């Protein structure tokens, strides 16, 4: 592979081929306190991202598809425009405003899905 | 008809501040506080990535500054206290072997010192360098008696710098700038990712930076704002200038007990001629070095502008005089012989006289003074000048003078290549996939 | 909506729609040690509950239906009483005596299910 | 036909004890050690939640006690030690401008104390307040010489209370009681959830509570057991009573070096007449306040009975008189004019005489003494009386006296509205859903 | 009916039924530092194992069947010779030289699996 | 046609080095720093598991050593420093009631000590045991006023060994060897898993091991290398030997103030006659014990040899005699009466004379000296010899001597059954299923 973050600068549809690579590096006398704080902090960040995925309905997946439609008001591009002629750093800047909107929609959709599953399982 | 897809492990980041730890590579910069470095550290080149760097707002410098002070202070915590020395001293001049370079630079002082037993006293004599002794009204006291506590540095702990690597915690990375001839503030077209910085020796000096990295091809002049006279200019050389420093006197060191478990070290006497400490540089190397600096400096001033060099205008010895730790002794060298020229469009050295001071007040703090115990024998050290710190005077012929007094400048000089970013692996994008 | 525990006191049924609100708010000079201890506990708790959900086969869900039948000896109540005329604080008190029994049964059921799945895959 | 369903994120909790951290918003509370607060805190009302509170079994009080003491001690770590003052003092009376209220209160003492150099002494003259000096056999010693080490408080550090907000760690929440007329031990019908408490000022006092919260509608009398005469009664007032305190003397403060890097502060002289320190409480306001207190006490002790107020029965000054920190000085103000009345079913003020003491022994500890340096000029402070601490004597007439001295009661008064609970998000219930 | 590690020494087959027993016991003045280091380390190890299961697509299971075929170069025993006549301590030593080969293959297999699924959903 | 299957919760482990914590069960060590033990600890027997143990490479021992020293040092941090005692003492030996066993073993010394006020001095008379007092040129000083500084142990803090349990962190476990006649280095056929060790009393001694565990059936001789004379031999007895120790002198203890909150304790006088300290060991029990040791030694050296016991060859008192803490007193007993016999293939006791020493340099360190306050009254203690420490010399006769110290070998006698392992729950195996 290109190594950790070696894909940066690559277009989105190519960079996404090596997501595993950046996942494994998230978990890898003050002197002792500075080190404990650094270790604790890495764990807290890891867990917060994992919780967001769990709430949204994604558990161990690096790639997951949801039931929330894309709004052209967030971004109006040719799709190929994004995947073939743009990198992830650029994309992240482009839609940073809509981050919380999208996340809120992701939580709402999953909550509705869990309730619907429960009712269907009860039927027999 | 596109759908939101969530991706994790996305190679993106944001500027961030965090806590870094040391990985090292009996000493003040305790390695007991660090972890070992990788025998095989990695570096990843990032193709088609341009990052913005700003060395003047780089928080790695502030953190390095604080770690160094803390290590320094810890190293003195268990050492002998010298409070019992703050007594009236009875002093005469050391005139026994004077060349008139050292006239008045040494005092012979006698005093009533404490002993192991509370009910006993001993008469002791020792030598002082004038810089560390102040007259009371032949009645003298040490300079620290009216401002600070004095602590003797432990004779077993070295002041030799050990290159220290800084390492980011998991979830963070350090981006390094590989753009040659980079001034520290613009976009950097060629970058790479590392987890740990190169090892940096925490060399302490003013005016002339010693034992740092060199510019790859050309002298690089870096400043926060080149037209702001309140800012210092950091000049990175592309070639070293060799400097040979010495304290050419054979010192005989004496030691006495001052209390249970404690002893004081001092110079007893000097064998042979008493000579002034000094540093040598080549005239030719130095004159070529300035010519290169001036040529680059002109880019911001014009070819119709005369560039002149001058000595510092004044202030405390620790700022106006070049300083460094050589052999464990603290040297204060006069650089007026280096910065005295005007630039208009073979076995011959420059000798810089130097003084020695035993009472040290670093980081310009008041209340914490260190006593540097004497070094037995004769001291010689050789080092490389790798950069200059200059300031500029406030309708023609710009004048530059040596600067310093703020240690964060030395660190910025090495830490201009690195920035810390937080990795943000989670994000979204539209796809044709739904569920 | 109601930012945190707002549903406390509402019926068990009504409160089921705010599970997201409480879940997302979990895990979110020696006075440095007190701060580290607090941060660590925030992680040890939470992470411990995630393990139970893992073991029981509920690792990715806020609502998880299992194969363990309800025993009237734990609580002999009408579902309409439980879901419409009680809140969660009240419910938890009524069955706090049977919590360990239920948890043990949930672990046994999931373990049996994983073994059964492995055998079916082997046969298929 | 029902199945177990597991739910995560269930809005339930249990009583729990955890460690809280401070958030704040130079000083003796070392507020720089706290995590700055959120400018927009939230309070979530819990409709239909009734909780049991018990202010007397509340461990938030115990933590506040432990941290206030710890912060207090840490603030003295870098301050000047006054060991050199434990010498024989030669003392005479200050008689030049005395009103005869302060007869013998001030003493003019002289003594032999050290200087920057260990071989030299200086004669020092200073004023003491009698409470802080004890006779040896005109030979005196400081009161701390046979029990404790004395440390000078740092003159740059303020003792003024700064509001502290206590915040629960993630996974925990604090429930607040919003009910009016809540006595701290019963069920509370209206509660809300907060993450951080109301800021609480660490105001230190005895006998009467200063600068706290007010009761919403009426005086509230709180006690662990009202019929147990051995318990303190905490009375929260509905409206404040204004109190104006002063040390009406223009003091000239001088300082001398006592050793390298250290200096001692003392009162040099007094300009103009020497007058007794005192506090002013309006008579009408105070008499109305007691009438409200008595009415509420009768609800527990009987209409056809008599309530009498009296002075503390005796004991150490730190307990029996009112005490507070005013401008940095420590006052000991008599309450005899406040609690002298029998209650049976005008632009004038009550003047309370006060004493000043420079050697302070806080938190009822022995071995750790602090010297409060004197303050130059004249001191005046105005504060609000927001509650009282009463005890009851062990017929038809009950007698109440000022009490306290146990600092946990001052805090307990402010923290009565809060309890800490652990969130327990995981639980089960039967449903018709199976898989 | 066994406590922690009570199955050690039993055959691999027998020991596979106590996985829950070991799993549930994971996580379960210089002195402040020693306690924080002990707590932090236990958490870090737990999380690294979970991350790895996550990457492989085994995050919710104690027994996880994957798509990587077994290579006889790692071990050429019969399944009886492994499951009935060996314990796990012995097995782990026998194949300790292939651990990183197997793990790398597992990461690759799951990444291929995720891509295939994303494309099928997009297809129809 | 097999597939990889991943299993989690697999019962396997690897040898590992981690940090263990203490769990408890007015003490010198901070027992309050430990967590209370499990009221119902479990032990799991692992059937059909054989593990390799090595008591000589066990890192649990190293941590126990480090923890004990640190705990010890913590206990002296708040105690009175005795620096002011380092004065010339005027001494004339006590000779009021002696038996010629104690002639010259006690000294009546006087000195000018400090007082609460800096202006005063007091004359103090005290008794010393000679070992602590060294002649300067009748002029004597304390032995530890040049190499060290002395801190008085706090008189309220007990040195009685309190058993401390060691516990592993989650993710780690301790394997306990339960095999009779186990020598500490081979495979152990029967092991069990515990989370915590039994409590181990931190008994400090030389020559003989006191109050430890006994061997199940026979004396067990353990050594790193039995033929290497550079190694010590640890012999575990299967039966205790009772030893009765005493200081049969009724001391009157006096104290003085030496500063503002500091006091010094010393022996004032002796009531009755002056007698030597001593220990009693029964001859029959001791001779039976050696016979068992000899039989077990023959198994390693030959059944046709001679085993000879001898006393120590020389060195410091701390390594040539049997050191132990009895009632808080420090004893140095002569073992020559125990190890003086050649073995060739009715209340009759052995009396070991003992000396008493008050200034103790623990853990073979320099610069940290402790003063043990005197104990009023008479001291008697009874303890069990549970093992021996022997060394072997360089013919047909093997000579053994008591060998002691290093404060790691004593611990190894209890921490030999335990090993720490890391749990490794994840692994793979081939099977029939795929997906
Ligand atoms: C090997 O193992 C043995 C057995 O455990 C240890 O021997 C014990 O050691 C302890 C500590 O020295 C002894 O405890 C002390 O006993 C003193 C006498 O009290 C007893 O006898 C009187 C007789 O009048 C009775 O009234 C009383 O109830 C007891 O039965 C006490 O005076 C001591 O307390 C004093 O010191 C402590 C601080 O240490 C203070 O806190 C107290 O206030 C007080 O001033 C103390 O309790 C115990 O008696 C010994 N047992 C036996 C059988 O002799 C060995 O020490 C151990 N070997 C080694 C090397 O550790
Ligand atoms: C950096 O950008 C260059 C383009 O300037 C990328 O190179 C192209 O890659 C595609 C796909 O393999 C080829 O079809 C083109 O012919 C290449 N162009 C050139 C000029 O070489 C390069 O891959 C990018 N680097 C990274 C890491 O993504
Ligand atoms: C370092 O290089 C940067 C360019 O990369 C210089 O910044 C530019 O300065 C001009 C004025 O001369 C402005 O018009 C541009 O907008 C600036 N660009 C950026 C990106 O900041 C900077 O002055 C140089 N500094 C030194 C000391 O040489
Ligand atoms: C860089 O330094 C120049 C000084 O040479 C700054 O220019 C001055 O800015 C102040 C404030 O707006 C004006 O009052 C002066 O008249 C300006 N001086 C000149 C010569 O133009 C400039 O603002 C600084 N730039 C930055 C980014 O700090
Ligand atoms: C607290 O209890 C009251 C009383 O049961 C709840 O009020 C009911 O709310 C529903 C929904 O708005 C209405 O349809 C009912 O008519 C109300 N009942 C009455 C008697 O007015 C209230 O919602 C509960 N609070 C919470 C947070 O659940
Ligand atoms: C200095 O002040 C003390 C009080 O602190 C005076 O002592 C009192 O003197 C009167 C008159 O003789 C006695 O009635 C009191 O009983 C004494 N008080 C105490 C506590 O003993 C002392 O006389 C004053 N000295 C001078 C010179 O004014
Ligand atoms: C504070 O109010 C509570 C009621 O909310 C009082 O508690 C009752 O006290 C009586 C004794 O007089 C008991 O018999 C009741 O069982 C208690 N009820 C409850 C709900 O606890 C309490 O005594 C009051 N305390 C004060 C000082 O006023
Ligand atoms: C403890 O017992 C073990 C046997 O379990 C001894 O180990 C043997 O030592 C000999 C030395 O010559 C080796 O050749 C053998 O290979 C070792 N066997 C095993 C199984 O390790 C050990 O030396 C004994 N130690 C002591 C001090 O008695
Ligand atoms: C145990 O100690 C003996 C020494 O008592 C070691 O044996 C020596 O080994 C060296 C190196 O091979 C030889 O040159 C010597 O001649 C041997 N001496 C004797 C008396 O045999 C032995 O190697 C040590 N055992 C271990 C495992 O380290
Ligand atoms: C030491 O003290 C004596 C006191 O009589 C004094 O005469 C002498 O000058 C002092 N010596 C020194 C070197 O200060
Ligand atoms: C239901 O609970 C009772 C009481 O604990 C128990 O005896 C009974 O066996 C349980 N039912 C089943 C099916 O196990
Ligand atoms: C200072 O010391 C001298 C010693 O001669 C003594 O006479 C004098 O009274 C002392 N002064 C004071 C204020 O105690
Ligand atoms: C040990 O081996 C015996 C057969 O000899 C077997 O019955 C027993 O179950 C085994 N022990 C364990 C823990 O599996
Ligand atoms: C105490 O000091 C006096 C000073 O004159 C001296 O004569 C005496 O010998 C000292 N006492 C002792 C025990 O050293
Ligand atoms: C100790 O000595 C005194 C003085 O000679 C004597 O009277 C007393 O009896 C002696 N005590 C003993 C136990 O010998």
């Amino acid at each position: 592979s290109l190594g950790f973050l070696g894909a940066a600068g690559s277009t989105m549809g190519a960079a996404s081929m090596t997501l595993t690579v950046q996942a494994r590096n998230l978990l890898s006398t003050h002197w002792g306190i500075k080190q404990l704080q650094a270790r604790v902090l890495a764990v807290e960040h890891y867990l917060r991202d994992q919780q967001l995925l769990g709430i949204w309905g994604c558990s161990g997946k690096l790639i997951c598809c949801t039931n929330v439609p894309w709004n052209s008001s967030w971004s109006n591009r040719n799709l190929s425009e994004i995947w073939d002629n743009m990198t992830w750093l650029q994309w992240d800047k482009e839609i940073s405003n809509y981050t919380q909107i999208i996340y809120g929609l992701l939580e709402e959709s999953q909550n509705q899905q869990e309730k619907n599953e429960q009712d269907l399982l009860a039927l027999d | 008809n596109l759908w939101v897809t969530v991706y994790y492990g996305v190679p993106v980041w944001k500027d961030a501040e965090t806590t870094l730890f040391c990985a090292s590579d009996h000493n003040v910069w305790a390695t007991h506080c660090c972890v070992p470095t990788d025998p095989n550290p990695q570096e990843i080149h990032l193709e088609n990535v341009t990052e913005e760097f700003n060395m003047w707002k780089n928080n790695m410098v502030e953190q390095m500054h604080e770690d160094i002070i803390s290590l320094w202070d810890q190293s003195l915590k268990p050492c002998v206290k010298l409070t019992p020395l703050c007594v009236t001293l009875q002093c005469t001049n050391v005139t026994n072997n004077i060349t008139d370079d050292m006239r008045g630079e040494l005092k012979n002082c006698s005093f009533n010192m404490t002993t192991e037993l509370r009910d006993k006293k001993q008469k002791v004599y020792s030598l002082f360098y004038r810089l560390d002794v102040v007259q009371i009204n032949k009645e003298y006291r040490l300079i620290n008696c009216n401002t600070s506590a004095i602590t003797q540095a432990c004779p077993k702990v070295s002041f030799e710098p050990i290159p220290i690597h800084y390492c980011a915690p998991a979830g963070f990375a350090i981006l390094k700038c590989k753009d040659k001839k980079f001034n520290g503030t613009g976009p950097c077209p060629s970058v790479s990712t590392v987890q740990c910085t190169h090892g940096i020796k925490p060399v302490v000096s003013t005016q002339l930076l010693l034992n740092g990295s060199l510019a790859e091809e050309e002298v690089i002049i870096r400043s926060e704002n080149i037209t702001n006279n309140a800012k210092n200019i950091l000049v990175q050389l592309n070639t070293p200038v060799q400097i040979n420093c010495t304290r050419p006197n054979n010192n005989t060191v004496k030691s006495i007990r001052i209390g249970p478990g404690q002893w004081f070290y001092y110079t007893g006497d000097i064998i042979g001629d008493i000579r002034q400490a000094h540093c040598n540089v080549s005239k030719a190397t130095w004159n070529e070095t300035l010519g290169k600096v001036v040529k680059q400096l002109r880019k911001h001033f014009g070819n119709n502008t005369i560039i002149r060099f001058a000595q510092s205008s004044g202030g405390d010895l620790e700022v106006t005089t070049h300083s460094f730790n050589c052999g464990g002794e603290f040297f204060y060298c006069n650089t007026s012989g280096l910065f005295n020229s005007t630039w208009i469009s073979s076995n011959d050295s420059i000798t810089l006289p130097c003084r020695i001071k035993q009472i040290i007040n670093m980081w310009q703090r008041i209340g914490q003074a260190m006593y540097a115990p004497p070094i037995q024998g004769v001291i010689r050290c050789v080092s490389n000048i790798t950069g200059l710190i200059l300031t500029r005077d406030g309708s023609t012929t710009e004048t530059f003078r040596p600067g310093g007094g703020d240690m964060r400048d030395n660190w910025r000089s090495e830490l201009y290549k690195y920035k810390v970013v937080k990795i943000e692996p989670l994000g979204v994008a539209p796809t044709r996939c739904k569920r």
